[PDB]
């Protein structure tokens, strides 16, 4: 829906947690 | 520039994303503008009419 929209990742602060 | 030539320098910024801080400035969260730019565009543009 978005015009002009662009790729990027989203860190997310709780993965490295569930990752260790 | 929206309001930034007011308080100085003139800092440019592409127009759909001053209009969105506009909407963010109402209480109106920015991706309303965003999802709806052509309806707000084509409703600006019948009231310029
Ligand atoms: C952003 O990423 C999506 C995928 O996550 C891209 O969508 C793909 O685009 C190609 C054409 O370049 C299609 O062949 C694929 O089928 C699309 N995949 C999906 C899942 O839709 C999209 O093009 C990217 N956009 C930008 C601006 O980089
Ligand atoms: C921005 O302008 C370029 C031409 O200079 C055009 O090719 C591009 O699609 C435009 N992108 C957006 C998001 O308006």
């Amino acid at each position: 829906v978005v015009i002009g929209i662009v790729n990027n990742t989203v860190y997310d602060p709780l993965q490295p947690e569930l990752d260790s | 520039s929206g309001w930034t030539f007011g308080a100085g320098a003139a800092l440019q910024i592409p127009f759909a994303m001053q209009m969105a801080y506009r909407f963010n400035g109402i209480g109106v969260t920015q991706n309303v503008l965003y999802e709806n730019q052509k309806l707000i565009a084509n409703q600006f543009n019948s009231a310029i009419g």
